[PDB]
């Protein structure tokens, strides 16, 4: 959970936020009403109770997106994913490759 | 921890990255290393993933769409 964590998390969306939304990232009234409104969007989003994610299972969803959309690399992923999980680092290793999968295109 | 662990987990970091960055381009996520990175930020401080993933969704709507911006606007200035 992000209990004690508030304050990193806040300074990520702020990041977020001035990268994607270009009108509100500057100094003037109006893009800083913008990036509050946007901000507490945010706060809210995050809130929301989402699904019961069960690990292998964004990694089965990916490789099976995988060989309807672009095949030929398949195997590539499959040898990344690999990789991936025996680095010694990142603990929520299953919930970023989950958002890599929902932001599949 | 030891300086060697901690260099050794700093290097381990940005191979994650440069795997992680691949795999959304295989996947055609359309996302450019900092917003990766600033995702695996919060996801490694608890954020939901899916809930993330609306939030990357919703961020590039309103980047794209001054219309839905400022209709976001009025309804959080109402509140």
């Amino acid at each position: 959970g992000p209990l004690g964590s508030m304050q990193r998390i806040n300074n990520a969306i702020d990041s977020l936020i001035g990268h994607l939304v270009p009108a509100a990232a500057g100094d003037d009234d109006d893009a800083r009403t913008r990036r509050q409104a946007v901000f507490d969007l945010v706060r809210a989003l995050l809130e929301q109770p989402g699904s019961n994610i069960p690990v292998n299972h964004a990694s089965d969803l990916i490789k099976r997106r995988l060989i309807s959309t672009n095949p030929s690399q398949a195997l590539r992923f499959s040898n990344l994913y690999t990789r991936l999980l025996a680095l010694p680092v990142l603990n929520q290793k299953w919930a970023i490759l989950y958002l890599l999968h929902q932001l599949a295109d | 921890m030891p300086p060697s662990e901690r260099a050794e987990k700093q290097a381990a970091a940005q191979q994650a990255v440069d795997i992680l960055h691949e795999i959304a381009t295989i996947l055609n996520c359309h996302l450019d290393r900092r917003t990766l990175s600033i995702c695996i930020s919060m996801i490694e401080n608890g954020v939901n993933p899916e809930a993330l993933a609306n939030v990357i969704k919703e961020l590039r709507v309103l980047g794209q769409d001054p219309q839905q911006l400022d209709a976001l606007v009025a309804n959080y200035l109402a509140s």
